[PDB]
């Protein structure tokens, strides 16, 4: 329920709902152990994480990741994807997500939520990464900017008009 | 308790007969019954200690274990009772070894009261903890070694004796290192140390910990905090040690301070007084602290080349494997500070003139800009089109708010200041 | 009460208000005359004051029959809440999960050992049993708390005579 | 107290049992106890227990008879009891011993108003100090009854009473 709750509560957001549902559910699954289809706990957690990560509060994410109980002393590419995402999220970096994104894709796309949300959510990175390091003035070229973000231009023109 | 002594003396012979020739019961049986779980005459724990020792001397220290294991289970004369002998047994288990460490290892988790908690006799069940760990360490047992020792603060002493306890708290902190988790060390650490000051302060207990505290700081690499810790009992080791032995701390301390991206106290910590403690250098250190207000970053590779006897080059009390943990960390560090006076001294500048003075690529520069930009600590422009950075200004402070009020403050100084004196002055002069 | 409105937002709680619950029902002379007013006051102040709620009246009750509907009047005491709930074992398990967190216990003390033992009881008692047992270990001079210690307390506390 | 636990010995079950749940929890920071209620025939050593209790701890034994706490005296409840609390709370360690508390204790009657509303308050004033955050800091409370079943069920509760002291 808490799982499916967030599974509703992810798309409409209310990550907190989702996460908390995820949390408690995960906590259950954390205790529910093998009775739970095992990693489903962490799968909850992954969403539980990504909830906070879509909510973009990383300390909890980290602390959750950090506490082995929460972590379940368990580790997977999604986990570090989540991490690297969050760091990339800290990074305000185009690539740093794509970095994790491409690599950790396993246990990443496998989460359609993440596969759906994050990617879009990652889109903000471009706008997020962009503000990550500002700024120009009454002068600058997209290829400054493209280079400034170390990217191209074709997709840049569409990022500039995105006020 | 007469027969407790008398029959002991009687069984003394009786055992010593079969001790020379088991009579394990004979000795036992007396107090075994007598004291049991319920005092008949009770006894002196000695009477049983006697029994234990007669066993001890005679039997295997294997047997005695199992024996004690059993006899403990019943009572003793009190929980305290046997495990004292069981403790001396540990030295005796040690006063053989290997299998008798394994016998010990057997003896160990027989009853916790050697490495761990049933009784309160931690003054012992703490000792063998490390004493087995000390072997466990040698055994390559790490976690487990830590794990038997992970529980001190709680099960064991409420710190009935810290001095004992703190040592293993230390050692826990120590094992925490081979473990790698400060946190074990942490709670211990964060709890313990003031009380060392609250000891008739015992420098060792500082220093030992204070060195852990260092080693904490080392893996930590938070250099204010690092040197700050240092600074603490560094204050103690001019007191305690000579300055001489004590300098390298400092020589690293301000070094750490410089290792730190900076500190505001570091800005206070700048001069101290005797600092540039006026024998070693120890000085380029503070001269670098002085090289700050003038900082250049034409200097960086220079000063690097200039200094590394230990200076850039330190694995000693700092963990730079390469000097990067100085150098690289210090790279930005100088660059960091370099930007400060730069920050002061530029209305406008080109990226070039920067990179000229700053000896870097744009991006790095941009980043360092972007850094303190993203740090908000400086001002700049992100201008590629000009390839020039306005160092800017927050011209919207509305200024003349304060400035004209300060222009008034000028008079609120001047005519206020200057005025009060003048007529007074020439009259203070009179004549 | 006003001070809370002066401090708005705030809280008004009352331990077991029933002490003032029933007024003079009759000519009750001393000390019953004010419990009229005090109640009437509170009544007046519940029953007479705004709904913009920066402060919430809250009152414990073991025994509510001393009260009257004037408190139970709507707009005033709207929301009743009742301390009980079959302790359903999860809750116990939570209470068990609760205190054992704060309480040192050997490897004998076992929650789900008690969770089956424990059904249809009260949490205070549960709260007791936990460190009631907590007593017993140290009462046995035990640096560690067993199930026995629990059992004792439990078995002690299942009935008190 | 006048004579120690031993002189009345033969209640030894309680003698120990109470001491550990009363005296010791002071000296071992590792709940403190809420409350302890004698019952059985008084003075058997029973009332004396309190003194014998009071003797062993070192706290100031503070005896409470009941009705004076609300004679008439159309009020004086917490002010009484809190002075009994607070003085003790300042003067702690203190033993609080409330005699045979069925006039100022117990669940009352129809729970109607005889001035029972005085009692309930008074009944509750303790409850307030007990189920309320007020702890026994170094001051402890001995409850007294000759019959236990004569008391408010809520009074017997932990958070108020952690011990129901029999005296067979």
């Amino acid at each position: 329920l808490d799982l499916m709750s967030g599974i509703l509560h992810c798309e409409d957001k209310d990550y907190k709902t989702a996460f908390s549902y995820f949390f408690e559910s995960f906590e259950s699954y954390h205790n529910l152990t093998t009775h739970n289809s095992y990693e489903k706990a962490c799968q909850v957690l992954k969403y539980m994480l990504l909830s906070k990560i879509m909510l973009n509060l990383i300390d909890d994410v980290k602390n959750i990741l950090n506490a082995k109980y929460t972590k379940e002393t368990y580790q997977s590419r999604g986990i570090d994807a989540m991490k690297a995402v969050a760091e990339a999220y800290n990074n305000r970096s185009l690539l740093d997500f794509n970095t994790a994104l491409k690599q950790y894709e396993k246990e990443l796309m496998g989460d359609e939520l993440t596969r759906s949300h994050f990617n879009a959510l990652y889109d903000t990175l471009l706008e997020s990464n962009l503000c990550k390091i500002i700024e120009p003035f009454e002068c600058v070229e997209i290829s400054h900017i493209s280079k400034i973000i170390g990217l191209d231009t074709q997709q840049v023109e569409g990022k500039l008009s995105q006020m | 308790a007469p027969i407790k002594a008398d029959k002991d003396y009687s069984q003394i012979l009786k055992e010593e007969f079969p001790k020379i020739d088991n009579s394990a019961l004979d000795q036992l049986l007396v107090l075994e019954k007598k004291t049991r779980q319920a005092s008949d005459l009770a006894s002196s724990k000695e009477v049983l200690a006697k029994i234990v020792d007669l066993l001890a001397s005679r039997n295997k220290w294997d047997d005695l274990n199992e024996q004690l294991t059993l006899l403990s289970k019943k009572h003793g004369q009190l929980k305290l009772s046997i495990q004292y002998m069981i403790q001396k047994v540990m030295e005796y288990l040690k006063s053989s070894k290997s299998l008798d460490l394994n016998t010990r290892i057997s003896v160990i988790e027989t009853i916790r009261v050697v490495t761990e908690n049933k009784i309160f006799v931690e003054v012992e069940r703490a000792r063998v903890t490390k004493d087995l760990v000390e072997i466990k360490k040698e055994e390559g047992k790490i976690d487990e070694a830590a794990d038997i020792l992970c529980e001190l603060q709680v099960e064991t002493y409420g710190s009935m004796e810290m001095s004992e306890k703190i040592q293993f708290i230390l050692e826990q902190m120590e094992l925490s290192i081979l473990k790698g988790d400060y946190s074990q060390a942490t709670v211990l650490s964060r709890k313990i140390l003031k009380k060392t000051f609250k000891n008739p302060k015992y420098e060792s207990l500082k220093l030992e910990y204070y060195n852990l505290l260092v080693k904490i700081s080392l893996h930590k690499r938070e250099y204010l905090e690092v040197a700050q810790y240092l600074q603490e009992i560094y204050q103690t080791d001019a007191i305690k040690s000579d300055e001489a032995k004590w300098k390298p701390v400092l020589s690293h301390i301000v070094y750490f301070l410089v290792l730190s991206p900076y500190g505001n106290l570091q800005n206070d910590l700048i001069h101290k007084i005797q600092n540039d403690n006026n024998l070693k250098k120890l000085e380029s250190q503070e001269s670098l602290v002085k090289l700050f207000t003038t900082n250049e970053l034409m200097r960086w590779p220079i000063v690097q080349k200039t200094y590394e006897p230990v200076l850039n080059e330190d694995d000693l009390a700092f963990g730079g494997e390469a000097n990067k943990h100085h150098w690289e960390d210090l790279q930005k560090r100088v660059i960091e500070h370099n930007l400060r006076v730069i920050s002061e001294y530029y209305s406008r500048i080109t990226l070039l003139r920067l990179n000229e003075l700053l000896d870097l690529t744009e991006s790095q520069t941009e980043t360092y800009i972007s850094d303190l930009v993203n740090q908000g600590i400086i001002y700049a422009k992100v201008n590629r089109p000009a390839k020039i950075v306005n160092f800017e200004k927050p011209k919207n402070s509305s200024q003349l708010l304060n400035e004209w009020s300060h222009n008034v403050d000028e008079l609120l100084e001047h005519i206020e200041t200057i005025g009060h004196l003048i007529t007074k002055e020439e009259i203070m002069h009179g004549l | 009460f006003r001070l809370a409105r002066e401090n708005a937002p705030s809280i008004i709680f009352i331990d077991e208000v029933d002490s003032i619950a029933t007024k003079r029902f009759d000519a009750q002379t001393g000390s019953d005359r004010e419990v009229q007013r005090i109640l009437i006051e509170l009544l007046t102040q519940m029953d007479g004051f705004d709904q913009s709620t920066n402060v919430k009246v809250i009152m414990a009750t073991n025994r509510a029959d001393t009260l009257d509907p004037a408190l139970l009047r709507p707009g005033r005491l709207d929301r009743k809440i009742e301390f009980p709930s079959l302790r359903d074992r999860r809750e116990r398990r939570l209470i068990f999960g609760t205190i054992a967190s704060k309480m040192s216990l050997a490897p004998e003390a076992d929650l789900d050992s008690l969770i089956i033992r424990n059904d249809s009881l009260s949490g205070a008692v549960i709260a007791a049993i936990m460190q009631e047992a907590g007593l017993r270990a140290v009462r046995k001079n035990r640096y560690v708390i067993l199930q026995s210690d629990l059992e004792e307390a439990y078995a002690t506390q299942v009935k008190t005579d | 107290g006048e004579i120690t636990f031993d002189g009345i010995g033969g209640l030894t079950e309680q003698i120990r049992e109470l001491r550990e749940v009363i005296e010791l929890p002071l000296k071992n920071p590792e709940k403190p106890p809420k409350g302890v209620l004698l019952y059985g025939p008084p003075g058997t050593g029973k009332t004396l227990l309190a003194k014998a209790v009071a003797a062993t701890i070192g706290a100031n034994f503070i005896f409470s008879p009941a009705s004076g706490i609300v004679d008439k005296y159309i009020g004086e409840s917490a002010r009484i009891i809190r002075e009994m609390f607070a003085y003790a709370k300042e003067h702690e360690p203190c033993i609080i011993f409330m005699d045979e508390v069925d006039a100022i204790g117990g669940r009352r009657f129809s729970e109607g108003t005889s001035a029972d509303r005085e009692i309930q308050r008074t009944l509750m004033e303790l409850l307030t100090q007990m189920d309320g955050f007020d702890n026994l800091g170094q001051t402890k409370i001995i409850m007294a009854t000759n019959r236990p079943d004569t008391l408010d069920p809520a009074l017997l509760r932990p958070g108020r009473l952690d011990r129901k002291v029999e005296i067979p």
